[PDB]
Parts: C-alpha cells; structure tokens; sequence
C-alpha cells in the first residue's frame, strides 16, 4: 500500500505493545492459518506443524522479528526485506492468497490479546501494513 | 462447507450465545467500513461515515448491523444449505446492488477479527478454523447467482 | 453469464481463427511470466526460468494445448461449463490445490494472448464475449469450491 | 510489486510508442472495461458511455495522460499521483477490483495495437506498473 503518517503511527503503536510477545503470537497466527487454512501447511512440508511444536514456535519468532524489522523500515520496506522477498517469492514462489491468510490471521491474534488498542482506526492502520509487507514478499 | 465436524459445530454455537445480537453486528459492518474504505460507497444513504467514531457511532449502520447477524444466525441455523438460505440475499447482493463478492469475504473476517476481539483466548485457533468455514460457505453462498 | 446470439457468433467466429498449436502454450506461457508464483506447479516441466525459456519450453507449449481443449471444449458446451469442467475442477483443487484466483488469472492471460493475435479484429464487444466465456470456465473450474 | 530498474526500461520504451495515440487507446481501453464488466459503468453515472462518445473518448485520454505522468515519475508516484489517489480512493470510493479489470482492459488495448512491442517480458512489466499504479489510487496518505 501507500501508508498514511496515522498508518505509521498506529502500527508503531499497536505492535508496540506487542513487546516480547512476538513469538508467542507468531506462533498463534502461523496454527491459526494452518488449521483455518490447511492448504497454507503445503508450504511447509517436512514441518513439525503440532500445537505447541517447536518448529512452529521457532518460526512463529522468525516471522514477529522481520514484522518487527519492518515496521522499524516502514519507510524502506522493499529494501529492507529484500532477502525475504527473493525467498517468498523466487525461491518459495508463495501464492500471493496466501499473505492475505497469514496476514488476517495475524490479525485475528492481536485482536484476541490486545483488545483494547485494537480498535476501528488500528485496525484498519495494521491492515494497510501488513497488504504492504505482503506486497514486497510476492514480488522478485 | 467445507462441512464443520460435530466439535466444530458444537463450539460455534456455544459462542455465538454470547455474542449481544443487537450490536455486534454494526460492530463488524461498522469495521468494514472504516478498514476497507470504499465499502462506504454501498451505504450512502446513511448519513455521516466520514470518520471512524463516526462510523462507528452512526446509528443506521448499528440498525443495519442487526440485519446481517440476522442473516448469519439464520445461516447458522441450517448450515444445511447457505446456498438456499442466502437466495434471496444473493439475488439482492448480486443482480441488483453490484456488490464485488470479495466484500463478501471481507465481511466475513471483519466478522471473525470482532469475534476475536470480544472473546479474546476463547477464540481459540480450532475455534476461529470452524468460524472460517461458516463465513467462507456464507460468502461462496450469496456469490452463487454469479456462478 | 451467457452469452448472447450475436456474442456467441463472434466468439466462434474468432476461435476458429485461432492456432490451436500455439495460444495455448502462449497464455500458459506468459502466466507463468506474468504471475511467477504459478511456476510452483511445474518444478516438472524443466527450464522456466527466462520470458524465452518459458516460452520456448517443449513441455510449456505441449500442455499449453491440453489447456486450450478444455477451453475449446467450454466453448462448444457453454451451456454446462460445470460437469464439462468437472474433473479438472476435482483435478486442480484437492491433488494440485491451486488457489481459485489463479484460473481468473489465466483466463485474462488468454483474453490478452488473443488480443495479442487478432489485434484491431478482438473489438470490445467480442472481447466482452469473450470475458463472460472465461469467467464461467473459472467459476466452473472452481465449483468445487462450492 | 515494487518495479525492477528492467520493469522501468520496459514500460518507458513500450509506453513511448504509445506517443500521440494515448487518447485514442484511453478512450478504447475504457470502453472495453465498460462492456466487458457493466458493474464499472455506475462510477460514470452522468456520463455518455455510447460507443465515440464525447466524454469517454475526452476522459480516457486524461488517463492516458496520468499515466504518462506515472511512466515519468515511476521512482516518484505516490507524490506524482497525489490527486488522483484522493480522486478514486477518498472522494470516488472505487472498489480496487475496478483497477484491476481497467488494467486488464488497458492491457488488452496494447496487445491489439503495440504486437512486437507486448512481449511475455513486457507485458509482464506493464502489469506490475499498472498495478503499481492502482495500488497508489487505491490509498488514503
Ligand atoms: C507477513 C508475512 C510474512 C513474513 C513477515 C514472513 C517472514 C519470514 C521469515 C522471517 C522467514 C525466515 C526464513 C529466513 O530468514 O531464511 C520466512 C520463511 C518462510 N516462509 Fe514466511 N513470511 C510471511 C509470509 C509467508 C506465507 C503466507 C507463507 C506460506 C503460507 C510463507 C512461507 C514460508 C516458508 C515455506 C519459509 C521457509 C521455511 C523453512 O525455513 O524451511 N511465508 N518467512
Ligand atoms: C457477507 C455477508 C453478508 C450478509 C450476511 C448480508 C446480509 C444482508 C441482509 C440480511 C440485508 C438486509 C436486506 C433487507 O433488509 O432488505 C442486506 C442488505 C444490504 N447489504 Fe449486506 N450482506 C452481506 C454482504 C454485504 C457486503 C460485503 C456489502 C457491501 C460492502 C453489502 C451491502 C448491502 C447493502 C447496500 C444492503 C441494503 C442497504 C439498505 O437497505 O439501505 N452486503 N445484507
Ligand atoms: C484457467 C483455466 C484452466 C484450464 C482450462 C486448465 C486446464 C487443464 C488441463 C486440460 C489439464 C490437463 C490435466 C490432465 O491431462 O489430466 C490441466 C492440468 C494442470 N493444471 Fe491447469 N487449467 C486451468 C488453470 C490452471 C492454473 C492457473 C494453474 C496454475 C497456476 C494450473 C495448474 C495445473 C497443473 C500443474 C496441471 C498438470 C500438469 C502436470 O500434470 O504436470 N491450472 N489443466
Ligand atoms: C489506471 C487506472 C486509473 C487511472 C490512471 C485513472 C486516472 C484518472 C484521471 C486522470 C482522472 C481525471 C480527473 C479529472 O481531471 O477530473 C480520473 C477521474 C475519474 N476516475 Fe479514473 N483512474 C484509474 C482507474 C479508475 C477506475 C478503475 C475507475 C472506476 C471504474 C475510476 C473512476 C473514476 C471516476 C468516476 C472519475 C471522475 C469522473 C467524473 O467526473 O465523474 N478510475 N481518473
């Protein structure tokens, strides 16, 4: 997307709060999406993917770090996640479907441990961000 | 659909029971139209939806709010068939309001992303999976007269 | 969506114009080039790794022409596009898994590869005919989703 | 999509012969959307949509010149397009399905005008632009 001074204040703000819960909700989202979507674990296949697992738990941080390193470049996102996208999207080939996947279900994990900064105006800020992110990891 | 095993039926409706069915539903169309901006395009007959409170506190959006559960609880009820159950609402949705059916996901994960926010951890992954079920079948139902 | 008697005609009319030897191989082809998340499911079909690899790749332009039939085949059965799509739909969705938007995406590719080739003769009003054609080939391919 | 320095080259050398026929291939990839997909008609209401119409035919080359605009200002265009995205996204309320079916449209356009220009690389690179393009339009900054 094209995010507004509000967006970048707001996603700031909203995983602000996050803190050292990164891994934790990391993990939530990824067995969110897996069993919401069970297609999306065709991405992971020699994956220990159980509740609780070790690899989705190690993964689940791996994922909160770049969303982490990213709101901190928001203004330099394509450069910043550069690596990233070369894997998402030249080695991995992801499905662009599958972002919006994982990206609601990072937002159903923050509107179920944050509810009271995940209001209409964040929401929708966290939304913006994260189409973003999506967007950089589909392309080359 | 995809089918919602007996477990998964079993823990939607118990949630669903506590869900004020005179306010939650201006909750999710209240968000839709504040996270997804352009939806507001459908509802301009509604007065004042310039800014989030405003949305959010506009009283014809909470009034047609109730509406849609109505038809969710309704969908609900006979997971039977969404497809008949949301004729009508397609025919409406499609043939004569244009509304793109992407909005209709959309609606439904606005939907789950208040559940989400209400229950907090009772919302729990299988729980959530189920839910996605019912709001991908409600979705794929009033799209059906597209087909 | 159906289409009408005049669309129908235009529709034909152009079809069978078109080089069933290589469109079809050319709308896959540019899928894949255009829409590179598509590749994933052809980690068989060898070398895609250039526009001129893609599009010169044996195995690229040989199934290309399985896709056109089918397409060919809807063409005739617009009528019952979803048991004529039935077992591809079956085929795409629960062994290959591939997501429902992708077919959209590919019936535009076909649209633009025949644009491409019938230039000023793919009008508006034929390409029209011919939106409401892949359209009902994707919502078939996907009823399985339903 | 953040468009490669190839996509860059690519969509300048195949957007400069386009040239002086930008409102003619406007007016047409216009009228292809509004046929092809009826529902886009409604963001015209008051609009003559009749084939050579007055107002598609001048609209569609104001489109063309936006764009023109993007192909010049591509390392620069959610400032370059700043009015257009409070046009379509703000005030208009576009449905974002709507830029992807007139980039299609535009798209086709070129196929059936520019045929040695729309190579699988080149269409290809238009796509991430026009979508680029979109996406701008369909931001509120
Ligand atoms: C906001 C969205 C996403 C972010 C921030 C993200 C971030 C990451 C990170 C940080 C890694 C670590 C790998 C490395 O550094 O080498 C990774 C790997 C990976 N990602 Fe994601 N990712 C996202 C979306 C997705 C989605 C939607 C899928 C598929 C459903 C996916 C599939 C994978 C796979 C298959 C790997 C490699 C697994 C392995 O280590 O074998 N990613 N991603
Ligand atoms: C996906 C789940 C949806 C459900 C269950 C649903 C259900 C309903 C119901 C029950 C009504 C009331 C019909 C009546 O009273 O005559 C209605 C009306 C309406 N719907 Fe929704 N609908 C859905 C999606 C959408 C979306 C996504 C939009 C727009 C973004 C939309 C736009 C409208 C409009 C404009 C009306 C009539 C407004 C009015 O009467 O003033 N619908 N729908
Ligand atoms: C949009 C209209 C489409 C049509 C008409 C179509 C048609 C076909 C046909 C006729 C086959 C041959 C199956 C067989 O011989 O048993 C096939 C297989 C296949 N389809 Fe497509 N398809 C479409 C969309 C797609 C898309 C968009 C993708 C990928 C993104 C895809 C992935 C595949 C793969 C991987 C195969 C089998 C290749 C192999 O077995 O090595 N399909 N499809
Ligand atoms: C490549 C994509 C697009 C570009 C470059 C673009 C550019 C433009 C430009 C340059 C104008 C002229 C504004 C003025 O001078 O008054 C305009 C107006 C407008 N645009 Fe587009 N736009 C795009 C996509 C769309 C789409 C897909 C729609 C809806 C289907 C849309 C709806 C409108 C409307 C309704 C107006 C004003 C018409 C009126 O006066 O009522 N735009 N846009």
């Amino acid at each position: 997307m094209v995010l507004s001074p509000a967006d970048k204040t707001n996603v700031k703000a909203a995983w602000g709060k996050v803190g050292a819960h990164a891994g934790e909700y990391g993990a939530e989202a990824l067995e969110r999406m897996f069993l919401s979507f069970p297609t999306t674990k065709t991405y992971f296949p020699h994956f220990d993917l159980s509740h609780g697992s070790a690899q989705v738990k190690g993964h689940g941080k791996k994922v909160a770090d770049a969303l982490t390193n990213a709101v901190a470049h928001v203004d330099d996102m394509p450069n910043a996640l550069s690596a990233l996208s070369d894997l998402h999207a030249h080695k991995l080939r992801v499905d662009p479907v599958n972002f919006k996947l994982l990206s609601h279900c990072l937002l159903v994990t923050l509107a179920a441990h944050l509810p009271a900064e995940f209001t209409p105006a964040v929401h929708a800020s966290l939304d913006k961000f994260l189409a973003s992110v999506s967007t950089v990891l589909t392309s080359k | 659909m995809v089918h919602l095993t007996p477990v998964e039926k079993s823990a939607v409706t118990a949630l669903w029971g506590k869900v004020n069915v005179d306010e939650v539903g201006g909750e999710a169309l209240g968000r839709l139209l504040v996270v997804y901006p352009w939806t507001q395009r459908f509802f301009e007959s509604f007065g004042d939806l310039s800014t989030p409170d405003a949305v959010m506190g506009n009283p014809k959006v909470k009034a047609h709010g109730k509406k849609v559960l109505g038809a969710f609880s309704d969908g609900l009820a006979h997971l039977d068939n969404l497809k008949g159950t949301f004729a009508t609402l397609s025919e409406l949705h499609c043939d004569k309001l244009h509304v793109d059916p992407e909005n209709f996901r959309l609606l439904g994960n606005v939907l789950v992303c208040v559940l989400a926010h209400h229950f907090g951890k009772e919302f729990t992954p299988p729980v959530q999976a189920a839910y996605q079920k019912v709001v991908a079948g409600v979705a794929n139902a009033l799209a059906h007269k597209y087909h």
